[PDB]
């Protein structure tokens, strides 16, 4: 059959034609699969071996079955990533190799109860949660700083503003800094079809701040579409788990202190105003440090300003370089 | 530890 060879050649030519075009968007993969093993790929032998919690950069459109993407890792070449429909099809194919999928067990009972598979055995049911196989995530993961005390208070304010100023000075002309006054912890996606479309209905949620939260969500999305690095100065995040399940899922940068005694002496050197909230700051620091480090993306145990600043510097540099 | 943190909260914004 010359048709398969001809379509392979056409797809390849389109690949090197669009290799140097701007990227459209990006998504995240929450399932582990290999794009080289499947026989439905337009190009065979050039699949991507992505795993759970992986990111790809989609530039153009191919069909309702496959897309063209790029590996976020440094040196990643071109690859094909299946469409959400194709991913659902391969997920269904994953569990069809078993003896049974529905209710009728194969415990030495064959020929008596045929039990044809009902709708409960298919994907039509199980719609209570329906976690999407592909999520519309921002192209770049935003940079946020967490700890070691509450946001909006002195100790965290200085200890994060120093690093923000360092990043602004070192990345001049290629980075943008913005502050998100509105809340960001309620970045949900499957609450309702349209919660509070108009603000004049005077409903319970019409007069609330959900509209501002959503508007800031699309603002962050379109800002990340620009491919320019942007850090967040929002002072409404205080725990990795608050925004870990949301769509944004920012890069959590955790700064830590060896013992609470050092922090106690630090606030002891500030004044009585921070001494008043010393108790709540210690409580929040203890709660934040009880969390295992793997929840946070990067860790900063360095005592000195330089080591931490330059460390986040090469981390951001390699994140920028690997993306391109 | 305090030596690297006392200046951290001093020359950053204060």
């Amino acid at each position: 059959e010359s048709a398969r060879r001809e379509v392979e050649s056409q797809a390849q030519q389109q690949l090197e034609r669009a290799k140097h075009k701007p990227v459209a968007f990006a998504v995240r993969t929450n399932v582990s699969y290999c794009g080289v093993l499947d026989e439905e790929c337009p190009v065979q032998g050039s699949g991507v071996n992505f795993e759970a919690k992986d990111f790809l950069h989609i530039k153009e459109k191919y069909s309702n079955d496959w897309w063209i993407g790029r590996l976020v890792k440094e040196g990643g070449d071109i690859a094909f990533i299946p469409s959400p429909q194709r991913l659902e099809s391969i997920r269904l194919k994953q569990e069809q190799k078993a003896r049974r999928s529905g209710n009728p067990s194969s415990l030495s009972d064959i020929g008596n109860r045929r039990s044809p598979p009902p709708s409960l055995a298919k994907q039509k049911q199980k719609q209570a949660e329906h976690v999407p196989p592909y999520d519309v995530v921002p192209s770049m993961r935003p940079v946020v700083l967490v700890g070691p005390s509450l946001k909006g208070y002195e100790v965290t304010d200085m200890m994060q503003k120093a690093l923000f100023d360092f990043l602004k000075h070192r990345f001049d002309g290629r980075i943008s800094i913005t502050r998100v006054t509105a809340d960001l912890s309620l970045a949900k996606r499957s609450v309702l079809n349209n919660p509070g479309k108009r603000t004049i209905i005077e409903r319970s949620s019409a007069r609330s701040s959900i509209a501002e939260v959503q508007s800031e969500i699309e603002r962050i999305f379109e800002l990340a579409k620009s491919l320019q690095l942007v850090v967040l100065d929002a002072d409404t995040i205080n725990h990795p788990a608050q925004l870990a399940k949301t769509s944004l899922a920012p890069i959590i940068v955790f700064v830590k202190v060896s013992s609470p005694k050092v922090l106690q002496r630090l606030i002891r050197s500030r004044g009585k105003s921070q001494m008043k909230h010393l108790t709540v700051q210690m409580m929040a620091y203890d709660k934040l440090v009880q969390c295992p480090p793997e929840s946070f993306d990067v860790i900063l145990d360095e005592n000195q300003l330089e080591d931490a600043c330059e460390h986040l510097a090469e981390y951001l540099e390699v994140y920028w370089r690997a993306t391109h | 530890d305090l030596k690297g943190y006392l200046d951290w909260i001093t020359q950053a914004e204060d």
